[PDB]
This record gives structure tokens, C-alpha cells and sequence, in this order.
């Protein structure tokens, strides 16, 4: 019987196995018969933990899809695993190191049992982003079809404009967001974050993805709107980001230092099956 | 021989760990290949003595350089993969039978010394993490190795 645990993180539900004191292996075929919610078990991803390849880092982790395939979207799943190792008594350690198809990052689980991940530091040069504009500016004017709008711009990996709602119920997220995602001032595209500031250390969003459009959690969106808003002169060093997929809670000190993303991970069951 | 009937000689296993949670990970004289010690248990010794002399012999530790925390309670098995065992060599030894000892380094780590004996099994060692060992060490011992990891690591997370 091959033990499991449900999880939840960033609006996904993930399926965690430890593959540290089970031996399994997940060839494609096996991870589709999982993926099915009546022969197996159901799952958006499924996240396998393994012993580390570097004898310098505690664990490896991947992440499946329901197709078979692994997926490299770099902190994908990084809080479920953080608690999970932790619950299952894979590890006592508070900052644990881990490598992913993207590489590898120090996890630190709080004692509120919330994980934070370093993001690294916002680059606003525009040539980074890439953002056609001469030089960087803590606002930008775009003329997006008949109307004139503000906007800052800055690159986590990935482009991002953010521009200030009032209320993001209130948002013209469908009929805005296509329009400023594939920009002829985005050479390749942008995410594109419609950012209700309520207090100088809380906020309201929703995000436009640069492909996929609205996503319920997007990490990188709340990551850049408060990044912005601090260079903007709007924001507290430490903000609360409230999205439809949850809660997140961002902080960074300004340039020179790196950005911190804190988010829950829910363990909501464990189970068995048999393979 | 010690060779049981079915054919695994009785033998020993050992987990060094320091205090930061790591535990010794030895390479193997003239080899390519890491591993954590492990020896034959001799004729008339119980298992401890039998740990305690490999731990000399092999990494030059004494008595008093370390702690007994835990200890498996019964044999675990392995069998060497058929394209090692030596037939002609009677009582033929188709596998090992080993119950497993966690130590905890209790001097400094300038104590080990790999040379102390004439015939070194072992060239080199470094500290690694703690479940590093189950993917690295050679394929026909993992089993074992990931139960021994998995029966040791409550020991090994509770302490600092
Ligand atoms: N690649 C690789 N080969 C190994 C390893 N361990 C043993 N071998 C080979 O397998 C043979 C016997 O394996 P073992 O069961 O480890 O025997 P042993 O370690 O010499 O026996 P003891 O140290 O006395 O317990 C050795 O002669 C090696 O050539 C290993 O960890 N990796
Ligand atoms: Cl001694
Ligand atoms: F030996
Ligand atoms: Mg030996
Ligand atoms: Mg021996
Ligand atoms: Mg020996
Ligand atoms: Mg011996």
C-alpha cells in the first residue's frame, strides 16, 4: 500500500507521495492511472519527494502533470513539499534546501507553519522586462486602444505591468487584460496585475497571465505588484496580497535586496493504494 | 563459516551522524563507489563487539569516540546480484544478513582516520546529508538502506 497525502497551495490541489522511505517509481503510465479520480486517486499535480542528488541539499522534488509529463515552472509546489517533509518527519529543519527541475532554493518554513520563498530582486530596467520604453520610471503612460492609462513595469523572471484599481470587483480585467498582455510595447508579452490598494500594508488583486489569463493564485503577480507599489512609494515594506486563490504575504527592503513570498500549504488527507 | 543455510554471512552495519543531522559516507578502497562501513561479524563475537572492532579497524574511531543511539532490532537481508557471487567457494555466500548500528560522533571529527589498519577497505569519507545515502548507495543495497534510513531518522531529527 503506497501512502499518500492531499494538499493545497496556490488555489492547486496536489497529490504528495514520499518517495524518500517508499520505493516507487512513476513512470508516465503509472502517473495517468493515478491522475484518474475512479482508478486512482485524482490530482491537478502530483508531487513526488526524493532523496537529494547533491549530498550538500535534504531532498529533490518533482512535479507531474495528469498526462505523465514533469513540469519545470520554477517554486511550483515549493510550500506543499516544505510542510509535508516536515509533517511526515522526513526532516526537523526549519530552512530546508531543495532542487527542482528549475534548479535549487532554501525553503523556510515560519513557526506560524507558513513556507517563504526568496524570489530574488525585481529588475525594473526595461531592456529586462523587455518593455519598450527609453529608460526606467516608477510610472509609465500607455495609450491602450481609447484610453490613456498609468502603469509600472517590472520583470521577476517574467514580465509584469501592474496598474492601480479602485476595487478589483470592480475591474475590467477581460476587456483590459488582453489588451496590455500582448502590447506592441511587450515584445514578449506581459502579465498584466490590476492591483486594489487598501492600506499602504494590504492589497487586493487580480492577475492577468501573460498565456493563460486569469489564474485564481498566480505567485509572481503578487510578487511584482508589491514590488512596484514599494518603488512607488505606495506600499509598506511588508504587504498582505489577497487574490481569489488566497492569501499571500510579500516583503522586501528595495533595491539591493531580495524579494520574500510567504504562503500556506493546507494538508487536507492522507490515503493509501494499492499500485 | 558464519554462513548461515541459506546462504548470508552475519555481518554489521554503521550510521555515523554528527550533530548537525549528516551522517559519514565512506568510499571504498580503490573504488569509484560510497557506502557506509559494514563488516563480518567473527566467530565467538556478538554483533556490538563486532561493530566496535569494524569501527577501529575501518574508521579508527574507539569506544569512547561515540554513542550507541540506535540499533535495528532484527537481520536485514540483502543478496548479491548473481554476477557476484563466487560459486566455487564453499560455503557458497549468496547474500549478507546485517542488523545495523547509529552512532553519533562524539569527538571531533579529527578522531576518524581511515589507515589504521593494514588492509584498508576504506581511502576517503565526508559528511552528507542524511538521506543522500538512499539514492547513491549501489542498487542492490537500497532496500535495506532505505529501511535502516527510514527506522534511524526519528532518532536523527530529534536532536539538534
Ligand atoms: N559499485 C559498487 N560495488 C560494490 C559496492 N559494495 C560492494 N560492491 C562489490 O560487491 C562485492 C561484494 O559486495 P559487499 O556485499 O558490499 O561485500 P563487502 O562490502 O566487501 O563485505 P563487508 O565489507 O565485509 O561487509 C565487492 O567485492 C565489490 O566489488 C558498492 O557499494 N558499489
Ligand atoms: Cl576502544
Ligand atoms: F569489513
Ligand atoms: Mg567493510
Ligand atoms: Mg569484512
Ligand atoms: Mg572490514
Ligand atoms: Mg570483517
Amino acid at each position: 500500500s503506497m501512502q499518500f497525502s492531499k494538499m493545497h497551495g496556490l488555489g492547486n490541489d496536489f497529490m504528495v507521495v514520499d518517495a524518500v522511505t517508499q520505493n516507487v517509481f512513476f513512470s508516465p503510465e503509472l502517473i495517468r492511472r493515478l491522475a484518474d479520480a475512479h482508478l486512482g486517486v485524482g490530482f491537478d499535480q502530483l508531487l513526488v519527494v526524493e532523496p537529494p542528488y547533491d549530498p550538500e541539499l535534504d531532498f529533490h522534488y518533482r512535479i507531474f502533470n495528469a498526462d505523465g509529463s514533469e513540469v519545470a515552472q520554477c517554486g511550483n509546489g515549493a510550500r506543499c513539499f516544505a510542510r509535508f517533509v516536515r509533517l511526515k518527519g522526513l526532516t526537523n529543519k526549519r530552512d530546508i534546501r531543495v532542487s527542482t527541475a528549475n534548479g535549487r532554493m532554501v525553503l523556510t518554513v515560519t513557526d506560524d507553519d507558513l513556507v517563504r520563498v526568496n524570489m530574488g530582486e525585481p529588475n525594473f530596467e526595461p531592456s529586462a522586462v523587455p518593455f519598450r520604453a527609453n529608460k526606467a520610471e516608477k510610472t509609465y503612460i500607455m495609450r491602450a486602444a481609447e484610453q490613456t492609462i498609468l502603469c509600472g513595469v517590472v520583470s521577476m523572471g517574467n514580465p509584469h505591468c501592474v496598474i492601480q484599481v479602485d476595487d478589483v470587483d470592480t475591474a475590467a480585467v477581460e476587456t483590459l487584460g488582453p489588451v496590455l498582455e500582448s502590447h506592441e510595447r511587450f515584445p514578449e508579452r506581459a502579465n498584466i496585475g490590476f492591483m486594489q490598494v487598501v492600506k499602504r500594508e494590504h492589497i487586493r488583486l487580480r492577475v492577468y497571465e501573460r498565456g493563460a489569463g486569469e489564474t485564481q493564485a498566480c505567485g509572481s503577480g503578487a510578487c511584482a505588484a508589491v514590488a512596484v507599489g514599494i518603488q512607488q512609494g505606495l506600499l509598506a515594506e511588508e504587504v498582505r496580497v489577497e487574490l481569489p486563490g488566497g492569501r499571500l504575504d510579500i516583503a522586501w527592503k528595495g533595491p539591493g535586496h531580495p524579494l520574500y513570498m510567504t504562503g500556506p500549504a493546507v494538508h487536507v488527507a492522507d490515503g493509501f493504494i494499492h499500485l | 563459516s558464519m554462513i548461515d543455510d541459506d546462504g548470508y554471512r552475519p555481518n554489521v552495519g554503521i550510521v555515523i551522524c554528527n550533530r548537525q543531522g549528516q551522517v559519514m559516507w565512506a568510499r571504498r578502497f580503490g573504488q569509484h563507489s560510497w557506502q557506509f562501513p559494514q563488516g563480518g561479524i567473527n566467530p565467538g563475537e556478538s554483533a556490538e563487539q563486532a561493530m566496535y572492532r569494524e569501527l577501529f579497524e575501518e574508521v579508527g574511531l574507539s569506544r569512547k569516540d561515540v554513542r550507541i543511539l540506535a540499533s535495528t532490532r532484527n537481520w536485514l537481508r540483502y543478496k548479491l546480484p548473481k554476477r557476484l557471487v563466487r560459486w566455487d567457494t564453499k560455503p557458497v555466500c549468496i547474500g549478507q544478513k546485517q542488523k545495523w548500528f547509529l552512532l553519533q560522533l562524539v569527538s571531533g571529527d579529527a578522531e576518524i582516520n581511515m589507515q589504521t589498519s593494514s588492509t584498508p577497505e576504506f581511502d576517503g569519507w565526508r559528511w552528507v546529508s542524511y538521506w543522500y545515502p538512499v539514492r547513491q548507495v549501489v542498487s542492490f543495497k537500497r532496500d535495506v538502506y532505505r529501511r535502516v534510513m527510514k527506522e534511524f531518522a526519528s532518532v536523527v531529527m530529534s536532536l539538534a
